This record gives structure tokens, C-alpha cells and sequence, in this order.
DNA sequence: TCCGATCTGCTTACCCAAGCGGCATGACCGTGAACCACCTCACCAACCCACGCGTTACTATGCCCAGTCGGCTCTATTCATCGAAGGGATCATGCTTGCACCCTAACCAAGATCGGAAGAGCGTCGTGTAACGTGTGGA
DNA sequence: TCCACACGTTACACGACGCTCTTCCGATCTTGGTTAGGGTGCAAGCATGATCCCTTCGATGAATAGAGCCGACTGGGCATAGTAACGCGTGGGTTGGTGAGGTGGTTCACGGTCATGCCGCTTGGGTAAGCAGATCGGA
């Protein structure tokens, strides 16, 4: 049994090593069209849209993981809490 | 399509933050990264869908998406150019 | 045209598209007129990024055993240059993923 | 219709510099949105700055300040270098 | 000796209307010219931008309401495009 | 001819055949229709007169009958629409708002 | 027997009156000068409007005072009060400007 | 008029004041320089910005419009001077 | 007795408020004029609208296994508390230099005037590029 | 082993060629205006030093909760077929935006000029911080 943290780094060296996407297909198509919902019902959806959809939000979720971790290490920590999410959309501009 | 958030499961958010070089994971990060996540997509599909109704049509192209990312500050390269 | 259609692309000694540059810049609304310079010089800046880029993420091919370039080696080379990651520095590349940087404090 | 894009020139660029080295479709993509995108900015840059001298006409003076004020660093010497080069190619017939 | 337009005789006649008893500065001025003139220069980069995307050489009440709904966030967004509109229609109506 | 009324007094509004001039020679486009002056001068005197009473409540606030650039800064940064507009703007001589961060306060 | 104030209440005190302030806190011939040094590597013999000086001290002010409320909110973060340039390279790195 | 080391002008009180502004109530005292080596780079950028503006157009002051591009095209946009 | 809190009771800098110069600073009249917005007729091309057709977006079905969900262990991580010491705050002195203000001479931005080169725009056309088809090799 | 890519072939449409015509750009001159530099006075904000507090950092220990492992389970992705919603193209009509020529209304600029809003200065009071003193809970 690897003690906690030896198959994190593991997982962190996979998953900066690939290039796949992380989030499923489906529910994120789901969830594209659930929230585009209010703002025009009987809405169509392209399938090059959803994956551009889906490439730009996990980027901007792993930037945003990158800065959350960069906050979290600021404050003598490794685990990332909400805190330090919503300091780094502060700083961010958001 | 009711409660598609919940979708985002917590391997996903896992996953994100492992390529994001997070070693360690609080278990209050996932009910608040979706949210986040949802307010990003609550910008950008707007936008989209903004580009749409201007241009009378139905189906949100990939060159709206497009746009509405450019509009943001936020480039994506490689989606109907 | 009597004479021989010579390309305004070969006159420059360049490769990408004087003329399409032209016509883009004149039908692009970005001003009244556009001096005869301005498509040689744009085309040649172009040229000259295309180039970069395409010679960075060759070599990050050949570094992977790799004979065929993919949007992963154009992230790669992108981001290992001080100058283009600061030029594109807001753009996402599609299927690029991330440069494997994992902070020394979190290793054992 | 007959879209157009820089597929052809950004493969003639690539045989150039690597002489066996093919690229995917994908990244050809990404080169021509890059290459459309940095197009759109020194053409606006360009444009802004002719219309802030009260100017009428992008010459390649115009073009070559854009160039100075979006390329960062030693990319801008080298492209200014490469455009002056080229535009005094073009005018010596 | 040269002229130079500004929108000052306007940004007082509305301030009048506004607040009939409160004058304002001359920079004050300055700052509402410099921010009727970013405005102005957003909306019609918008709208040129949201013209030639559609492969349209016009700019109509259309594209400025677009791009007027892309930048103005929220309630702003919704009273302007009525005030636009109200404004339109007056306009076509003599 | 005719008594010659201006386009600013036909839609009610701010000029429109200034705006109507800028946007030609602003190269926005090739062509530009009659209805883009007025919608476009509707919509800036609606936000001038939007940031302008919140700059005279702020004012008569403070108890000063002249608008100044510090009144304007309190009017766009106290609102949340117009903080968000004009979030990337900087204001000359408007300086800051007075915030405190609930930890500096003593105990 | 004078009387002094602890430490922490002046400084609060200098919080309020330079956030209920809109003057320029840096002082004007110095930061010309150092404007002035700065513009000798781009061109020699530069000359500088009266306006363009102001321009450039009032946006220096400006980014620098939000730059400090972000090293504020980096140090209170951290659980500390006293900012230290570990808090303005954090701000500096996650605003993207490193 | 050679000028030389005008950085230092930048003082100690004026990086307090201006953090006080920022709503600071505690200063580590190695931030000075940090906060002046900030400054230069911020300054280095925008006036080579402006002088590039003032030089395309064949001028040798740099006008304050030059310097509202710059902050411009730095994202930062000023308003008051144009 | 005894000890740390806990009022409590002066002091004591600090800031906000009110009133009197007094001043420079907008609002406005007064021309004045240079500008340019408005009116009107030609017109032609961008736009509108109906119709056709072929993508392609959505739907329904089957399944299967890799991914997900939930629980159990437990141990690395986080948080609370103490000591302290030194890093930083606060205040008194002395004085350096930035601020106020005027002259000058140099230097440069703005306006006028050829006049010559240069770009739009016309018509022809003949290569270059995209669009498709099919072998074939890089992952 | 294969499905994405790199060689043809066609065909058409758009960049190049030539010429006209109009319109900017460079050279040159002139003139006001507007900084850079220099000079003096001074007073106030900066530099330095003393004193001391309380913030932050290291140590130590509790506690806690997230990572790892494992069993159950179940829906995302792949394969298949079907159907119509709609995006794009095409052709004919049409209407409205540009261009040109007058023509006065708007607007910018320069000069008082004048209330007059606001700032400097002084005075006065509300106020909250700060330290010494008396008291009070249990021990």
C-alpha cells in the first residue's frame, strides 16, 4: 500500500504527460445544453461546438487548478481549499 | 435536462486538478470548482448564443463559441479557425 | 497581360501570399488605402512566425520520436519559448495539453 | 463555396525548415488560426496607428510599428529584420 | 488654431436635464469625453466586427443592439437596448 | 429646401450626425445605415446620463455642487453594472474607496 | 511621560486618510527624472509634454496601489498582516505578469 | 542632462503611502525595492510603448495621447488626459 | 493574601464641522466664423425573400466494461497553542531638496504650397489554389 | 493493421498586367508656442536614530479527513439505422445608402465678467485611543 501522495504524483505525471480531454463527453454536452436553456429554448448544438466548449472550459479549469495551487502553496499548504480558488479568482479579475 | 451539473463527478475534478499539478485535494473543492465551472460556461455559451440570434440561425456554430472565447480575452486555436 | 504573370510572391522572395494579404487588407475595412509595402511586409512577418514555430515544434517532434507534428508539439513549443509563450500567452490550443511542471515543494 | 486558407504555405514553410517532417491536420489548423490571428492583430495595430496620425494609407511604415509594438522582444528585431529584408527585395524589381 | 470636437456641449445638456442644479468640472469633462469615446469606439468595433462575420458590408440598428447586448452586462445591457429602440422608433416615425 | 431639423431633434435625444460622421470615417464598415447613428447616440446618452446621476447623488453626498473626477470614481466603482464596464479603466485623480480588510481592524 | 500611540492604530489611521484622498503620493520632480532616465534607452534627447508626465504618474500610482491591495489580500491569505514580497510575486504570477 | 540612478527617488514614504492607499497595515521592510523594481518594469514598458507611438510619427515629445495609447495597449486604459 | 481582568477616569492627539476672506473657475453672453449637418435627386448594389437541396443534428436501441460510487483504514496533513525575538512601528531632530515662480533660448509642432510618385479602378486573362480521388506509410 | 496523410488531376476565379485618373507624401519654408535649463527661498517631508511592542516563525501535540484499496454497479461510448430541421446557395426584385451641390444652423474659440463654489485658515467640539487607579471574581 503506497503511503498517501506517491500515486498522486503518479496521477499528476500521467495527466500532465497526455493530452486527452478529462471531463466525459456526455454529461458535459448535457450540461451545455441544460445552461444554454435560459437563454433560447429549442436551441441546436454543432458537435464542433460542444468540443470547443468543452477544450475551453477545461483549460480555464486547469489554469485556474494551477493558480489555486500556486495560492495554496503560498500558504505553507499542499492541499488546495475553496479559499484559495476563489483568492485566485480575485486576483485573476474575476 | 434537470440537475446535468452533478455530471462533473469528482474524478473529473480530480482529473483537472491532477493535469493542473494539484497534489492534495480538499473534499469542499468539487461543489465549488462546478460552480465556478458553471459561471464560466453561463458566460461564454451566452455569448455564443448571442452570436446565433444575431445571425437568425438555430444551431450554435463552432465559429460563435469561437468568438464568444475571443470576445473574453480567452483565444482557442484549432476550432473553424 | 502580355507579359508573363510574375507573382508579386516570387518578387519578395517569399512563400506565403502577397496578393491574398493585399486583398484581405483592403477588404478587411482597415483603412481608406494601402500602400503596395504593406502585403510584402505583412506576408514576410507572417512568413517569418510560421517559420519559428514550425522549426520549434519540429525539433519537440524529433524529441519525441515523432515524425508528424500535432497540436501537442506546437503546445510544447510554444510554451518552451520565452518570446512566443509571452505572444501567446492568452490563446489555448485545442488537444495541446499542459508542460509537465509540478512544483518542488510538493515533491518528497 | 472555396473557402480559403494557409494550408498550402504553412506546408511549403514546414518542407522548408523541416525537409521530413509532415504535420496533422490538426495542427495545420492551429497554424493557419494562429497565423489568421496574428494577421487580424498587426492589421488592427496598423490600422490604429494610420488613424492616429490622421493618415489615409497603411505603408509598410505603419505595418513595421505594429510589428515593433506586438512582437515582444528579440521576435520583434527578427521580424522587422525579415520584412525590411523582404520589402526591399520587392521594390528592386 | 484648429478645431476640436468634443462631446462636451452634450454631456452638459444631459447633465442638465438630469440635475438641474449641479455643475461639473473640466476634468470631470475631460473624463466623461474620454468615456463616451471608449464606449462609442467598443459598440462600433462590435458592431463592425459583428458585420463582417456575417460577410455584411452595413451597419444597422441590429449590430449596434448586439453589441450593445455583448458588452453592457446585466440591466444595463436591457435599458439601453430599450432606450435604443424607443429611440429608433421615434426616429422612424417623423 | 426645408426648415432643416436635426436628426438629434427628430429621435428626441446627444448628436447623430456627428456619430453618423465618426462611424464612416472610422472605418468600421463599407456602408452605414440610417438607423446606427441613432441607436448608437440613444445608447451613450443613456449611459452618460446613467453615470452622470450617480456622480451628482454621489456629490450631494459629499455636500458639493460640482462633479468631480473622485464623484465620478465613487459613481462607476459603488455600482456593480458600471464597475464591471469600466472595471479595466483607470481614472485620473479619482483615487480609491475607502475599504479596510476585517483582520487589519484592532481587536 | 509623553504619550505614544501603539503600534498598528497610526497606520490605520494613514489607511483612512490616503484611501479618503485623491492627491498623488508620489512626489512629482523625482518621478520625472526617473521617467525621464527610463526614456533615454529608447531615444536620446527625448522631450516630454507637462500632460504626458502626469498621465504616466497617475497610472504608475494606480497599478502600483492595485498591486499592493492584491499583496494585501495575498498576505491576509497566508494568515499574516505584514506583506512581503512573497505576497507581491504571487499577485504578479497569478494576475499573469510573470 | 545625463540622469542616472532616479529609481532611489521613488522613497520609502511614497511605497508607504501608496500601500496605505492599497489598504495596508504592515510593511516588510525588504518590499521597497521590490515594489521599485515593479515600478521600473511597469514604467520601461509603458514609455517604450510611447515612444514607439511618438516615433512612427516622426515627432520628438512624447504627448500625453501617446502615453493613453500605450497605457491602451497595455489593457489599462486612462481616462482624463484624451 | 492574591492575581488578572474589568471598569473608570482623566489626558490627549485627531478629525470633522462652521464661519470669513478670497480667489480662481465654470456659465454665459457676445461676436465671429469656420465647419459641417441637413435637403434633394440619381442610382445601383447590397439586401430581402421565396424556393431547393443536401448536410447533419437529434432520437431510439443494445450492450458491456471501464469508469464511478460508496465504505473502511489510517496516517500525513492541518490546525490550535506557546515562547520569543527580532522585525517593524512610532516619534523626535536636522536638514536636503521639491515645490513656487520668472526669463530665456532653443527647439519643435503645426500650417501652406508645389509637384511628383503612388494607389484605386477599369478590362483581359491564364496560372495558382481548392477540391476531389486514391494509394500508402507513420503511429 | 490501419485510417489519416501526401501524391496526382480540373477547373475556375482572382491576382497580375497596362493604362487613366485622382489623391496623398516628401521637400521646403514660415511662425508661434512650449519645454529644458537656470536662478532664488523656504519649509516640509525625508533620512537617521532611540525605544519598544506584538507578529511571525519554529516546536509540539491533538484531531481529522483525505488518500489508498476494494467490492458493487451502471451509464458512456461505440455501432446501427432512421428522419426531418435547417444552413447554404440561387435567382429576381427592391429600397436605401452614397455621392454631389447648396445653404444656413451648430459649435468651437477668444474675452471678459460675474456670481460663486471651494479652499485656506482659525476656532471649537465630538471622539476614540491610551495609561494609571480602584475594584472584583474565583483561587
Amino acid at each position: 500500500r503506497y503511503r498517501p501522495g506517491t500515486v498522486a504524483l503518479r496521477e499528476i505525471r500521467r495527466y500532465q504527460k497526455s493530452t486527452e480531454l478529462l471531463i466525459r463527453k456526455l454529461p458535459f454536452q448535457r450540461l451545455v445544453r441544460e445552461i444554454a436553456q435560459d437563454f433560447k429554448t429549442d436551441l441546436r448544438f454543432q458537435s464542433s461546438a460542444v468540443m470547443a466548449l468543452q477544450e475551453a472550459s477545461e483549460a480555464y479549469l486547469v489554469g485556474l487548478f494551477e493558480d489555486t495551487n500556486l495560492a495554496a502553496i503560498h500558504a505553507k499548504r499542499v492541499t488546495i481549499m475553496p479559499k484559495d480558488i476563489q483568492l485566485a479568482r480575485r486576483i485573476r479579475g474575476e | 435536462l434537470r440537475d446535468n451539473i452533478q455530471g462533473i463527478t469528482k474524478p473529473a475534478i480530480r482529473r483537472l486538478a491532477r493535469r493542473g499539478g494539484v497534489k492534495r485535494i480538499s473534499g469542499l473543492i468539487y461543489e465549488e470548482t462546478r460552480g465556478v465551472l458553471k459561471v464560466f460556461l453561463e458566460n461564454v455559451i451566452r455569448d455564443a448564443v448571442t452570436y446565433t440570434e444575431h445571425a437568425k440561425r438555430k444551431t450554435v456554430t463552432a465559429m460563435d463559441v469561437v468568438y464568444a472565447l475571443k470576445r473574453q480575452g480567452r483565444t482557442l486555436y484549432g476550432f473553424g479557425g | 497581360a502580355r507579359a508573363k504573370a510574375k507573382t508579386r510572391s516570387s518578387r519578395a522572395g517569399l512563400q506565403f501570399p502577397v496578393g491574398r494579404v493585399h486583398r484581405l487588407l483592403r477588404k478587411g475595412n482597415y483603412s481608406e488605402r494601402v500602400g503596395a509595402g504593406a502585403p510584402v511586409y505583412l506576408a514576410a512577418v507572417l512568413e517569418y512566425l510560421t517559420a519559428e514555430i514550425l522549426e520549434l515544434a519540429g525539433n519537440a517532434a524529433r524529441d519525441n520520436k515523432k515524425t508528424r507534428i500535432i497540436p501537442r508539439h506546437l503546445q510544447l513549443a510554444i510554451r518552451n519559448d520565452e518570446e512566443l509563450n509571452k505572444l501567446l500567452g492568452r490563446v489555448t490550443i485545442a488537444q495541446g495539453g499542459v508542460l509537465p511542471n509540478i512544483q518542488a515543494v510538493l515533491l518528497p | 463555396s472555396r473557402k480559403e486558407s494557409y494550408s498550402v504555405y504553412v506546408y511549403k514553410v514546414l518542407k522548408q525548415v523541416h525537409p521530413d517532417t509532415g504535420i496533422s491536420s490538426k495542427a495545420m489548423g492551429i497554424m493557419n488560426s494562429f497565423v489568421n490571428d496574428i494577421f487580424e492583430r498587426i492589421a488592427g495595430e496598423a490600422s490604429r496607428l494610420a488613424h492616429y496620425n490622421k493618415r489615409s494609407t497603411i505603408t509598410s511604415r505603419e505595418i513595421q510599428t505594429a510589428v515593433r509594438l506586438l512582437l515582444p522582444g528579440e521576435l520583434a528585431k527578427h521580424a522587422v529584420s525579415e520584412g525590411t529584408k523582404a520589402v526591399t527585395k520587392y521594390t528592386s524589381a
